[PDB]
């Protein structure tokens, strides 16, 4: 009957986790937003904006203390004492403005959610905003979480974006747990926090091209046949169900077209790159 | 007697912005526009292998990420010295056009449409605006009113499938969406076969038949109930645009022509003469006096002194100007749909065949809107076109390898304005790579000469009559469509 409150927060993001998760299918967006969740906060899609917005926002995490989900989409910048993402302003009892940092906002919510999944490999693991000549002291969840001491239920659903399958999945997995727990245990989760239901599989195992790769027939550009090995694929060293689930409902996927770069892997991008060199 | 509004998120844009009015006898009397993150994809591109780079400037955004694919591989094909096939030439484009049209879709019904259409009385519709003035409340016959508002309301839902049938348009030679694998340095990664070529078809009349019957007509229609919406918003009037969608092999020709438009008058686009200023920008430049991209410094300091947004603030000939849908068709000045057309006559009693017959209703907060719908319908009519140039089994990649020393510049339009990626190589790797993207032309902070950006200058004369809910100010802002991913980078 009651659909699982939801409050989505942007770090260091670029809406794609978002605009991916508008992508779902059985059950697509409209039955998501309308029967399978309550999407309370939003900042790229809700009706409310500023003071309004915030409002609303904190007053779900008082209400629904305990009893939300805190989905992360971005990464968390710690340098400059986090001004390096400012997500909105409060205006206090007496007409002055404060700015809230990304790193607050997290601290505040965290605490009073029920869990918090990182959607993302941003939030999962810091992803291209953490990456090598960044700036911002860019972190990932977890780690935000280890700095501030937070223990709370962190669930990390990676991919550049996740496929609204992981997204949708795992989330629906916690909700039945938190409504009969153990009708319903929680998604067994590999090292790095993710669930083996979506990330279990290695892709190269899963390929349809491990014949090809087993003959030594690699394709010598992008247009030729042949396993994409030497084009740069890391579909080895890449765990994600894409070669079972394919892309946006099932029209795709990036190694059919092209190359898996390893996008749901904590070390993605520096430990992926260069793209397009063989691992 | 002034009073100030801050709306810290401005909600239903991309990304983190903050807008600030000051109002005076009911209306906009100053503005200030804020773009509150910052990730500096410019330095994590630096000593990269330059393929990279049309991978990692995706991630700048998730809504518009093969215009940055684009511009990137444009930029890459130039440095190392390939020349696209034709085939590979129209895959791109096919790529790209799908997500032009998931573009204008999600930015209309799921961005802007909230500003007008009442939602179910459930979140993420609600709360909202006490006195939001919809069209609930502005219909004063109530059938007519609940009848509008149901129409809107129906499309907004079957906006969220037709959108997402685009993007099953964008996987099909793009591997996935959001962010492709198939656009590279050198053309296309994968050969449209007969078949592919068919289900995209299929998919793209779906959508067009949307376009035509739903979309354009609920824009006009909306106009209609609007009428003083295309008397506010105005701003500087002044356009740019670089061109977009090549349609032959030497890039000499586009679907919509590169061109700028000053102070009433048209001129050709020369790319030297686009500078950055930051004097209100968290960044440290060097040298003063503004940077041309091909020198371009991004090196970040929120510790400046009067320094308000992470936006820096780009300039043609020291003049403000805007990008986008107003921008393409106000240069272009293409032959309007002939929905528009019709609509035009029949609900507004204007008679109108081009562009430019809007006048100054294009230059205000449903002229963006107009001209975004008639791009939409434009775009498909080219997609519906490409459909039928391109051939299958037709070789769409040219090899080649990264030179020691280079550069490059990919120039393109974004669904929000114009794009160019400049990218500089030494020793095999990025040695320097300058993103001059759309939104960063509108939603700039002012310069150093004190000049306000595009939407801060067109919030200027919004009327708010109500303080407490100033609704115009943020339909304003909303009708430039804007990305603060991509504005800062
Ligand atoms: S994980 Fe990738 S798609 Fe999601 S916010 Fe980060 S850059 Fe964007
Ligand atoms: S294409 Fe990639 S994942 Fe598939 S067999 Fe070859 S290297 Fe492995
Ligand atoms: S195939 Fe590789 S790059 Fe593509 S979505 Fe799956 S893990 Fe990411
Ligand atoms: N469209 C789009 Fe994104 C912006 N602004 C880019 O480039
Ligand atoms: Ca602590
Ligand atoms: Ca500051
Ligand atoms: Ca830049
Ligand atoms: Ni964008
Ligand atoms: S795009």
């Amino acid at each position: 009957a009651k659909k699982a409150p939801v409050i989505w927060v942007q770090g260091q993001g670029c809406t794609g986790c978002s605009v991916s998760l508008l992508n779902a299918v059985h059950p697509r967006i409209k039955e998501i937003l309308l029967d399978v969740i309550s999407l309370e906060f939003h900042p790229t899609v809700m009706a409310s904006e500023g003071e309004m917005a915030l409002a609303h926002m904190y007053e779900i995490a008082e209400k629904f203390n305990g009893n939300f989900f805190l989905l992360v989409e971005g990464a968390i910048p710690t340098a400059k004492e986090g001004r390096y993402c400012i997500v909105g302003e409060t205006l206090d009892a007496k007409g002055h403005h404060h700015e809230v940092t990304m790193m607050e906002l997290i601290r505040d919510l965290a605490p009073k959610s029920l869990a918090t999944v990182a959607v993302g490999t941003c939030s999962a693991y810091g992803g291209i905003p953490a990456a090598e000549g960044n700036v911002t002291g860019s972190k990932s969840v977890r780690d935000f979480f280890a700095d501030e001491k937070i223990e709370k239920l962190l669930v990390n659903v990676p991919g550049c974006p996740p496929h609204p399958d992981w997204m949708v999945g795992t989330l629906v997995a916690a909700w039945s747990h938190v409504l009969n727990p153990t009708e319903h245990p929680l998604p067994e989760l590999d090292d790095d926090g993710r669930p083996l239901l979506f990330f279990g599989d290695n892709i190269h195992e899963n390929c349809p091209y491990l014949d090809k790769y087993d003959n030594s027939e690699f394709a010598e550009t992008f247009t030729k046949p042949g396993c994409k090995a030497e084009l740069g694929c890391k579909g080895p060293s890449t765990y994600a169900d894409c070669a079972k689930r394919r892309w946006n409902n099932g029209i795709n996927w990036c190694v059919e077209n092209a190359v898996c770069i390893g996008c749901v892997e904590p070390d993605f991008p520096d430990g992926k790159s260069p793209f397009y060199v063989a691992e | 007697g002034k009073v100030k509004i801050s709306i810290d998120p401005l909600t239903r844009v991309e990304g983190h912005l903050k807008i600030e009015v000051e109002v005076k006898d009911g209306k906009v009397v100053d503005a200030k526009c804020s773009g509150g993150m910052f990730r500096g994809f410019e330095q994590i591109l630096r000593g990269r292998d330059p393929r990279d780079s049309s991978q990692i400037v995706q991630r700048i955004c998730g809504v518009c990420p093969t215009a940055h694919c684009t511009a990137s591989v444009m930029a890459q094909d130039d440095a190392f010295g390939v020349k696209v096939t034709t085939n590979g030439r129209i895959t791109r484009n096919l790529i790209f056009g799908a997500n032009y049209l998931q573009s204008h879709i999600l930015h209309f019904y799921h961005l802007a449409a909230l500003d007008y259409v009442k939602g179910p009385d459930v979140s993420p519709f609600v709360p909202r605006y006490a006195n939001a003035d919809l069209l609930t409340d502005r219909i004063k016959d109530g059938a007519k009113a609940d009848a509008t508002n149901t129409y809107g309301l129906n499309q907004y839902l079957k906006a969220l499938e037709i959108r997402r049938i685009c993007h099953e348009m964008v996987a099909m030679f793009g591997g996935r969406m959001p962010h492709v694998q198939g656009m590279v340095v050198g053309g296309a990664t994968e050969i449209p076969t007969a078949d592919k070529v068919a289900e995209y078809a299929a998919r793209f009349k779906e959508v067009q038949k949307f376009v035509i019957e739903e979309y354009l007509p609920l824009i006009y229609t909306l106009g209609s109930v609007y009428t003083d919406l295309f008397e506010t918003g105005i701003g500087w009037k002044n356009v740019i645009a670089f061109g977009v969608f090549p349609e032959d092999d030497d890039y000499k020709t586009f679907l919509l022509k590169p061109g700028v438009y000053i102070d009433g008058k048209d001129e050709e686009f020369d790319s030297k003469l686009v500078k950055e200023y930051v004097g209100h920008s968290f960044f440290d430049h060097s040298a003063p006096g503004g940077l041309h991209y091909s020198v371009g410094e991004t090196n970040p300091n929120p510790d400046k002194p009067g320094a308000y947004s992470f936006v820096k603030a780009p300039r043609y000939k020291d003049k403000p100007c805007e990008v986008g849908p107003l921008a393409r068709m106000w240069v272009q000045n293409p032959e309007l749909s002939p929905v528009g057309q019709k609509l035009l006559k029949e609900l507004y009693g204007i008679e109108a065949k081009n562009f430019r017959d809007l006048g100054d209703k294009a230059f205000s907060i449903m002229g963006r809107h107009v001209a975004r719908a008639e791009e939409t319908w434009l775009t498909a009519v080219a997609v519906e076109k490409w459909l039928k140039q391109v051939q299958p089994g037709a070789e769409t990649y040219v090899k080649s390898e990264i030179p020691d020393a280079a550069e490059g510049t990919g120039f393109t339009e974004a669904p929000r304005g114009a794009l160019l990626h400049y990218l500089k190589i030494k020793d095999k790797k990025i040695e320097n790579y300058q993103i001059v993207s759309a939104t960063l032309w509108n939603a700039n902070p002012r310069d150093d000469m004190g000049q306000r950006g595009p939407i801060e200058e067109a919030l200027i004369g919004v009327p708010v009559p109500d303080i407490k809910n100033p609704v115009n100010v943020g339909r304003l802002v909303r009708s430039y469509d804007p990305x603060l991913g991509c504005a800062v980078h």
